[PDB]
């Protein structure tokens, strides 16, 4: 809501957004979202890619 | 002929200080980097001499903090090396505690001076604190204090012309050595078994 | 706005000085003549009391227990439950060992 | 010379009488104590439940005195709480109750008498150092 | 039928007694018989924790949280008289039991969740004009939470309730004041309320299951943060008789 990724300062994780991955393997994602969590390919992976 | 307190607020304000355990030059830290003030903070002035009184009546002494303990229980001990009062730790089987012998505070000197403080609490902090020696007032604020000893320069220059010196030796004998044997330095010298 | 420990301020009451029946531990109770043992698990059991008497007045004590406990009466206090004190049936077991 | 006679010396009745003693009997205490099994007795502790010690004074605010050369005796032969209230006997040693445990068949009134003398008779050395455990080990 | 020998490892020991389908056939209270609870088994599956809301004041949340400690959650072994009132209405009091399981969920973020699930000093009533106990029955009622941790407890670097270092300690000179939050270590009380509906009940057997939603709070950890909200569910077994 007042803290979205732009603010923070992020520059390289805004895409991650526009391809797809909404989430991290820790439960959460960009848009609020809850039980949903992504597969490998999600923030984490995308890096740990 | 003089009020104990006119007695202390005798005292000179520098004494008082030297009598701190916080520059015995010990306490510091091998990393504890930098100026005694990022320690216990800037000295601001003397409190007073916080003597502390039983709830019988009798005075009692914080059994001071020795060199080598960075921690430590505060134990106030009758004038006779009795134990009248301490902080404790089970606290479920405590005998001595503050509030159940009613350990209390007065002060003579310094800027306290002539007050005394009743309340468990800050009794017992005052306490604590004066394990230290002279309780003082130090403004920390200002070079943001961390609330841990630093070592004095006397600390520092000792601890300097000593892994230095201790060094040095380590030269003396291995330019002595290379001195004297500026011979064989090159080779053994291919000539052997004779000895 | 001043919070303030519990057990180091309850040991400023008269729980310092005496039993309390309400919430010292029933380690206590051994130091004198013949109330460990049983009468304690009945002391300690049986619930608070708000007077110190109300202990002479518990189900079935006997009719020399009743005596003790009136003997006894001298050392014994109260103070309101220590919620931090008796919670966890500690009064049975505080973890202090010799 | 140290561990002299009336030091070696203790109470026997609730009355008072002392009955002394040798260097003979005392031994056989210390044999004793740790035969008759310091397992849980160990030092002046008492692991199984720790709340109750043999110093002196705990043995006389128990119930009966059990501070006598005697005291000690009638438990070890039958054995009672704090409270003197119900016999302890199945979960004690006690000659009363043998079968249970073994090292206390062997025990006479001699080799009673003896651990008695022992447990009455090591605080006057020790100090502190026989209620307490480890912290002042 | 079956032996810890053979129950032992399953993890079923945690998860608690079902009635089969046969229920539906209310238990004969009478108001005549004393009655007593044998077991009352809360067996959970869904903790949620009621999101800190950030500082606007619209809906604070229920997130959902993943568990942590395996298997060391269910609670029973409860028992307590079973109070038949005027009004004929139903009031369990609990008296012992195993009944504080304390439980760990990781929050949405990578928070850990701690709280002491527990239904104890509990005192469960349902609605009146009730002789039988049906799919229709409900329980609700109070709780008593004291806090994950006893009275001593020494968090690292020794400080502590009703022992422990007492102080900053590793930090002597430093700023008494502000530390207050650690130092003093305040211990909470706070009160639970579950909620109780059958939904498989046998006549006879006086046995009676259903799912049960426990409300209460988290972990004081003596002063450090505030708690945070729970809400609890699962079905429950609890065996009556007389
Ligand atoms: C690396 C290479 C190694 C090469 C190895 C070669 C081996 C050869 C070994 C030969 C030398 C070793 C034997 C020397 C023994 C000297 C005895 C001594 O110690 O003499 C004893 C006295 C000490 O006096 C002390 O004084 C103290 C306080 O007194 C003083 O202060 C008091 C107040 O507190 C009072 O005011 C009092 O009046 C006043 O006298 C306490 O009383 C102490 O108990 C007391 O010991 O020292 C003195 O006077 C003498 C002056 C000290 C000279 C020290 C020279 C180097 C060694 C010391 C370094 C220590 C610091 C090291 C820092 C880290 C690295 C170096
Ligand atoms: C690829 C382009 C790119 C873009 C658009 C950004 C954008 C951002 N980065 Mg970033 N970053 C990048 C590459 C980029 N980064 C790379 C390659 C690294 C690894 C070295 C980093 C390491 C990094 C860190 C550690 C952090 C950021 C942060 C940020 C954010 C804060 C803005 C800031 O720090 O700039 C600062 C802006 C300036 C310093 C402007 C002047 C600086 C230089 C360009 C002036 C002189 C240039 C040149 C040397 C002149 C000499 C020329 C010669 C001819 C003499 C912002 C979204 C911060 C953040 O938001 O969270 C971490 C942050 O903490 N970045
Ligand atoms: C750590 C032990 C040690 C060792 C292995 C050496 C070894 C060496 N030193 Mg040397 N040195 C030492 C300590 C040592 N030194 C100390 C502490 C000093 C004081 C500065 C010196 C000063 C010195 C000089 C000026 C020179 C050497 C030199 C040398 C080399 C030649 C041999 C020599 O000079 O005589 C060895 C000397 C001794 C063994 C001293 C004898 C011990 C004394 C005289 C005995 C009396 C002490 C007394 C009885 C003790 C009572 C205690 C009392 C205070 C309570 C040789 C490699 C020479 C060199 O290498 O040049 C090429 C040289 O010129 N040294
Ligand atoms: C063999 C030498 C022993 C002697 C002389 C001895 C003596 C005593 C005495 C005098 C007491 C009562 C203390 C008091 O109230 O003043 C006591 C209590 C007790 N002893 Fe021993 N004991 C011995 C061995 C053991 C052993 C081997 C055990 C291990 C089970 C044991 C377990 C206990 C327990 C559990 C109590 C507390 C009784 C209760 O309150 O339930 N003792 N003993």
């Amino acid at each position: 809501v007042l803290n979205p990724m732009w603010r923070q300062g992020m520059f390289v994780l805004p895409f991650m957004a526009r391809l797809g991955v909404t989430g991290s393997w820790s439960g959460w994602s960009i848009t609020g979202e809850t039980g949903i969590d992504p597969g490998f390919w999600s923030f984490e992976g995308v890096a740990l890619a | 002929g003089a009020t104990l307190e006119e007695a202390w607020s005798a005292i000179p304000e520098k004494l008082a200080f030297y009598d701190y355990i916080g520059n015995n030059p010990a306490k510091g830290g091998l990393f504890r980097t930098g100026p005694m003030n990022k320690g216990d903070g800037i000295a601001q002035a003397w409190k007073g001499h916080a003597v502390f009184r039983n709830k019988e009546g009798e005075e009692l002494f914080v059994r001071r903090m020795p060199a080598f303990f960075e921690s430590f229980p505060v134990i106030l001990t009758d004038k006779n090396g009795v134990v009248k009062a301490d902080i404790p730790f089970r606290r479920a089987e405590s005998k001595y505690s503050f509030e159940q012998q009613g350990v209390t505070v007065s002060f003579y000197g310094g800027e306290l001076n002539g007050q005394t403080f009743t309340d468990p609490p800050t009794v017992k902090s005052y306490a604590r604190k004066a394990i230290f020696g002279e309780i003082f007032e130090f403004d920390t604020e200002t070079l943001n204090s961390d609330g841990i000893f630093r070592t004095s320069p006397r600390g520092w220059f000792t601890f300097a012309h000593a892994v230095f010196a201790l060094l040095f030796f380590f030269g003396h004998i291995w330019h002595g050595a290379r001195t004297l044997f500026r011979d064989v330095f090159s080779g053994i010298d291919p000539e052997l078994s004779p000895e | 706005e001043e919070l303030v420990n519990v057990v180091d301020e309850k040991l400023g009451t008269a729980y310092g000085e005496k039993i309390d029946l309400n919430n010292t531990n029933i380690a206590a109770f051994i130091q004198y003549r013949g109330l460990y043992p049983t009468l304690a698990k009945l002391i300690v059991k049986n619930a608070p009391y708000e007077s110190v008497e109300d202990v002479l007045n518990i189900p079935g004590l006997t009719e020399r227990q009743k005596q003790i406990l009136r003997e006894n009466l001298e050392h014994f206090t109260v103070t309101e439950v220590e919620t931090a004190l008796v919670e966890g049936g500690d009064r049975y077991n505080n973890g202090l060992y010799k | 010379a140290e561990l002299t006679p009336e030091v070696l010396t203790v109470p026997l009745n609730s009355e008072g009488k002392t009955i002394t003693l040798t260097e003979k009997q005392y031994l056989e205490g210390k044999r004793l104590f740790q035969y008759a099994c310091a397992s849980c007795h160990v030092g002046g502790i008492t692991k199984t439940n720790p709340s109750l010690d043999l110093r002196t004074e705990t043995l006389a605010l128990a119930t009966p005195p059990r501070d006598n050369i005697e005291g000690l005796v009638d438990y070890m032969k039958n054995p009672t709480t704090y409270d003197g209230e119900q016999e302890i006997a199945e979960v004690h040693p006690s000659l009363r109750s043998a079968d249970i445990f073994p090292k206390m068949r062997n025990l006479t009134e001699k080799d009673l008498v003896a651990i008695a003398g022992h447990i009455l008779v090591e605080p006057k050395i020790l100090g502190d150092k026989w209620g307490g455990g480890k912290v002042y080990y | 039928t079956l032996t810890y020998d053979d129950i032992v490892g399953t993890g079923l020991a945690n998860k608690c007694p079902t009635l089969d389908d046969t229920a539906r056939g209310a238990y004969p209270i009478d108001s005549s018989q004393t009655y007593r609870i044998a077991r009352l088994c809360l067996q959970p599956t869904t903790f949620l924790v009621k999101e800190e809301p950030k500082n606007k004041r619209q809906e604070a949340e229920f997130v959902p949280t993943k568990l942590v400690t395996r298997e060391t959650t269910s609670l029973d072994q409860i028992q307590g008289e079973l109070k038949v009132n005027s009004d004929g209405s139903l009031t369990f009091v609990e008296e012992d039991g195993i009944d504080f399981q304390p439980v760990t969920v990781q929050m949405a973020g990578g928070e850990r969740i701690p709280l002491l699930f527990t239904v104890k000093n509990l005192v469960a009533s349902t609605q009146p004009n009730v002789t039988s106990i049906t799919t229709s029955t409900d329980f609700k009622g109070e709780f008593n939470v004291p806090s994950y941790r006893t009275a001593n407890f020494l968090d690292p670097k020794g400080r502590g309730l009703a022992s422990g270092y007492d102080s900053a300690i590793a930090l002597p000179q430093a700023k008494e004041e502000e530390l207050a939050r650690a130092n003093v270590k305040r211990f909470s009380l706070t009160k639970g309320q579950i909620s109780l509906n059958v939904a498989k009940v046998d006549g006879r057997t006086g046995e009676i299951a259903g799912t049960f939603e426990s409300e209460q709070l988290s972990d004081d950890d003596m002063g450090a943060h505030e708690p945070h909200e729970v809400k609890i569910q699962g079905v429950f077994y609890a065996s009556i008789e007389p």
